[PDB]
C-alpha cells in the first residue's frame, strides 16, 4: 500500500537487559516513527535519557553485509575510535543491528569495558521491522529481559549488544531497510547546528568514518561530502570493499582499465561519474593507512579531520 | 578435529573431554557455525558435571543464558552427578535422614 | 592480647546492643509491674534489628552493589598487572622470544 498505516501511539519505550551475553548491559529503547522531527528526538535524547549535548560526533557507516576484518587491523581500529570517544565525550551513531561493521564495534566496545572505566554513549538507529523480536520489548516503561543468541534462518538479526541507547524507526514493513536513514542525516544536520558551550561561535563537530561497505557507501561520501557545511570523511584502505577503491581513487589523482573491479554488477554499468566527483572534492577525504602514510593512529586520524 | 568432519556438538564433547579450551575458542567458534537447537544448553549441562570453569565461562560468553538453562529437573541431575571429585553432601544426607535411605537413594531437593 | 582484646571487644558490642534492645524499660527493681503484663496478653523490629525498604530501592541498592564488585575485581586487576613481579616475568617472557 501507500505507506497506509494508522499512527496509533507508541506502545514500546524503557529499557532492556541483554541476557546470554557476556556481560550485564542496560540500554534505553524508543521506537518512534520515520516522520519525527529531529527537534523532538533531540528533546528526548536530552531530557528522558539525560545525556548532554556532545563535543563531537561520529558517524559510522558499513556494509550490512556480514564481512571479516584482517588481524591487526580490527584491533587498532577499535582501539583508536574506543580512544577517540573516550578522551573527548562523543557520540557515535551506528546502524544498531549486529551486522557487518556494527559488530566489529559492538566487539570493540566489549574490549574497552574489559580494561577501563567509563561509559559511552553509543546510539544505534535501527529500523523496527529487521528485529527478531518485534515483541519481547513492547512492556511501556519497563525492563524487558532480551535474549542474545540468534539463528541463521531468523531472517531478522537482534540487536547487537554493548550499545547504551537505541532508536527504532517504523514505518510498517518487516525485513526491509531504508526507514531510518533520512531521520539519522536530518538528526545528524539537527545536531550539527546546535551551538556548543564555547562562545566563538562554531556547532558541534561531525566527522564520518567509513569501513567496507558497498556501493551505497560512495553515494553516502558523495550527499556528505556536497552538503554546505561540508563533513570530513576517514576511510580504512584494508576493509576491501568500496573503501578500498576509495583509498585507491585517492592516490594518483587529477588508470581507467584499473576500475575494473567487478564486485558490484556486470563491466558494462559504472559509478565513474560519482568517484571522479569524489576525486574532485577529495581535499576533505583523509585516508587512514598502516605505515604507508602519516596518523598512524585512528584517535590521531579522526581528531585532525576536524 | 577436522578429521572425524561430524557435528559441532561432537567437536565440542571432543575438546570438552580433552579439558582444552583454547582448541574450542578458535577452532570450534567460528564465523557460523550453526548450531543445532538444543546443542549449546546440552553442552553447557556436560560441563557443569565435569568441573571445567573455563568452559562453562566460554558458553556463556557464546550465548548460553542461565536463566533459561536452570531449571528444577537440571539441578536435581546436578546434585546427583558422579563424575567429579570427591564430595561429603552424601554423609550429611546420611546424617540429617538418619541412615534410613536405602542404598543408591535418588536426592531430592527436599534433601538439600 | 591488645589487639585482640580490642577485637573481641568491637564484636561484641553487637551482642550488648542486641541484649538490650530486647530489654523492658523498666529497671529490675520494679520490673514486677511488667512482669505480669504478659501474663494477662498471653491469653488475650522496624528498626534495630532490621530495616525494610520497598522495590526500588531494593533495586537501586543491587545496582549499587553490581558497581561496586565490578569496580573492586577492576581494581584488583589493574593492581596486579602493574605489580614488579608481573612486569620483570612479562619482560623476560617477551626478551627471550624476541631474543629467539
Amino acid at each position: 500500500i501507500s505507506k497506509h498505516t494508522q499512527l496509533s501511539p507508541t506502545d514500546a519505550f524503557g529499557t532492556i537487559e541483554f541476557q546470554g551475553g557476556g556481560h550485564s548491559n542496560k540500554a534505553m529503547y524508543v521506537r518512534v516513527s520515520f516522520d519525527t522531527k529531529p527537534d523532538l528526538l533531540l528533546h528526548l535524547m536530552t531530557k528522558e535519557w539525560q545525556l548532554e549535548l556532545p563535543k563531537l560526533l561520529i558517524s559510522v557507516h558499513g556494509g550490512l553485509q556480514n564481512f571479516e576484518l584482517q588481524p591487526k587491523l580490527k584491533q587498532v581500529f577499535g582501539k583508536g575510535l574506543i580512544k577517540a570517544a573516550m578522551t573527548t565525550g562523543a557520540w557515535i551513531f551506528t546502524g544498531g543491528v549486529n551486522t557487518g561493521v556494527i559488530r566489529h564495534v559492538g566487539d570493540a566496545l566489549k574490549d574497552h569495558a574489559s580494561k577501563s572505566r567509563g561509559k559511552i554513549c553509543t546510539i544505534g538507529i535501527a529500523p523496527w521491522g529487521i528485529v527478531e523480536n518485534q515483541e519481547d520489548l513492547i512492556g511501556r516503561d519497563v525492563v524487558r529481559p532480551y535474549q542474545t543468541m540468534s539463528n541463521p534462518m531468523s531472517k531478522l538479526t537482534v540487536l547487537n549488544s554493548m550499545h547504551s541507547h537505541f532508536i527504532l524507526a517504523d514505518n510498517g514493513t518487516t525485513g526491509k531497510y531504508g526507514a531510518e536513514v533520512k531521520l539519522r542525516r536530518q538528526l545528524e544536520k539537527h545536531i550539527s547546528l546546535q551551538k556548543i558551550n564555547t562562545r566563538i561561535g562554531q556547532g558541534v563537530p561531525v566527522v564520518a568514518l567509513i569501513v567496507e561497505g558497498g556501493p551505497n557507501v560512495i553515494s553516502i561520501v558523495l550527499e556528505y561530502l556536497r552538503d554546505t557545511p561540508p563533513v570530513p570523511v576517514v576511510v580504512c584502505d584494508g576493509s576491501g570493499r568500496a573503501s578500498d577503491i576509495l583509498a585507491f581513487g585517492h592516490k594518483y589523482s587529477e588508470v581507467t582499465i584499473q576500475k575494473t573491479f567487478t564486485y558490484t554488477r556486470t563491466q558494462a554499468q559504472h559509478l565513474f561519474i560519482i568517484l571522479m566527483e569524489c576525486m574532485k572534492k577529495k581535499e576533505l577525504i583523509t585516508v587512514f593507512r598502516m605505515g604507508s602514510e602519516g596518523h598512524q593512529d585512528i584517535d590521531l586520524a579522526i581528531l585532525t579531520a576536524l | 578435529l577436522k578429521g572425524a568432519n561430524a557435528s559441532a556438538p561432537d567437536q565440542l564433547s571432543l575438546a570438552l573431554a580433552w579439558n582444552r579450551v583454547d582448541i574450542a575458542r578458535s577452532q570450534i567458534f567460528i564465523y557460523g557455525q550453526q548450531w543445532p537447537v538444543g546443542s549449546l544448553e546440552q553442552a553447557m549441562l556436560d560441563a557443569l558435571v565435569l568441573d571445567r570453569v573455563d568452559f562453562v565461562k566460554l558458553l556463556i560468553e557464546n550465548g548460553v543464558s542461565m536463566h533459561r538453562f536452570l531449571t528444577i529437573s537440571r539441578l536435581e541431575e546436578l546434585y546427583n552427578t558422579r563424575h567429579g571429585p570427591s564430595n561429603t553432601l552424601y554423609h550429611l544426607v546420611r546424617d540429617v535422614k538418619k541412615g534410613n535411605l536405602p542404598p543408591d537413594y535418588r536426592i531430592s531437593l527436599i534433601d538439600i | 592480647v591488645k589487639s585482640i582484646s580490642n577485637q573481641v571487644w568491637k564484636f561484641q558490642r553487637y551482642q550488648l546492643i542486641m541484649t538490650f534492645h530486647e530489654r523492658p524499660v523498666l529497671p529490675p527493681p520494679l520490673i514486677i509491674f511488667s512482669h505480669m503484663t504478659m501474663i494477662f496478653q498471653h491469653v488475650c523490629r522496624d528498626y534495630g534489628l532490621k530495616l525494610f525498604i520497598t522495590d526500588d530501592e531494593l533495586k537501586k541498592v543491587h545496582d549499587f552493589e553490581e558497581q561496586c564488585i565490578e569496580e573492586y575485581f577492576r581494581e584488583k586487576d589493574d593492581r596486579f598487572n602493574s605489580s614488579n613481579d608481573e612486569r620483570i616475568r612479562v619482560t623476560s617472557e617477551r626478551v627471550e622470544n624476541m631474543s629467539m
